[PDB]
């Protein structure tokens, strides 16, 4: 009968929605886990320019740019993660 | 000298492969529910 | 550090699974009757 | 309504809204139960 | 409507169209069902 | 000066643990309270 294959195809798609919903909180979680790492990061690239600071106060220029490093590792390991960010974006609003 | 070189390889090989991991999982997981979305309810609208 | 980052990335976790879906219309209509309710509290400040 | 009347003479506005918000939730409620005691006034009727 | 008119006196014209298209959606599905009811009133004056 | 910067080190992570894990419970807390909030009574509305 027509009408019970129609009415099983509806309910079927409520099960394949909710796998749907899943897969949104996923994403969701995913951006927001990469936006914590970033933010993170960047936290510690500030200590690590303070520590460059302190070294640059004591005259300790090799110190200085060995902290800088960090920094530009930090900052970088952050700007892979917006770009993370970016692909996790564009799929949240692809699923939603 | 070496020691160092091989940490710093290791510590960067690892952290970029883990990310890559994740960010390919999410964009075909993505990619999938394009799939289902167009695809679903089909067969059951046909046999109504 | 192990046992903290598991809860973190669980509060990480908890707050996407939030954010995704929690956006509802209705917070909107709350939002109009807290300002229905400003309203009354203005006529109570005119009728005084 | 008198509760509001006496917090804006003591200048509290903010209690007299609230007050004015537990005056409308009863007026609302008691045009809920005019709308049915008219269905009530139509039922008491039609069976007499 | 009503919804709309709120979301319009707070300026959300994004609100004010998302409630309109509710609107839409329920005078469409209101009009499909007097589309019905005609089927209903000839039905009904031809069985009696 | 061992054991002085062993002492301090000792202090100070486990007094900053304790705090951590303490606000990261109320803040799970907290959260959880706005899922059973979002949640509740839905079963029992549809049921009406």
């Amino acid at each position: 009968d027509p009408e019970k294959v129609l009415e099983q195809a509806v309910i079927d798609m409520q099960e394949d929605l909710v796998q749907l919903r899943q897969a949104v909180a996923r994403t969701i979680a995913e951006e927001k886990r990469t936006e914590q790492r970033l933010n993170q990061d960047t936290q510690e690239a500030k200590k690590w320019e303070d520590r460059a600071k302190l070294a640059l106060t004591n005259g300790e220029e090799n110190l200085a740019r060995e902290a800088l490093a960090r920094k530009k590792s930090l900052t970088d390991t952050a700007a892979a993660y917006q770009t993370q960010l970016a692909q996790q974006r564009t799929m949240s609003e692809n699923l939603r | 000298r070496n020691l160092a070189a091989l940490e710093a390889k290791i510590s960067e090989a690892k952290t970029k492969k883990n990310m890559l991991q994740a960010r390919a999982k999410a964009a075909k997981a993505n990619a999938e529910l394009q799939q289902t979305l167009g695809g679903l309810g089909t067969s059951s609208a046909t046999s109504a | 550090f192990e046992r903290m980052e598991n809860k973190v990335l669980d509060m990480e976790a908890t707050s996407q699974a939030a954010g995704e879906l929690a956006g509802f219309g209705i917070e909107n209509q709350f939002a109009q009757l807290e300002a229905s309710s400003g309203v009354e509290d203005e006529l109570a400040a005119l009728k005084a």
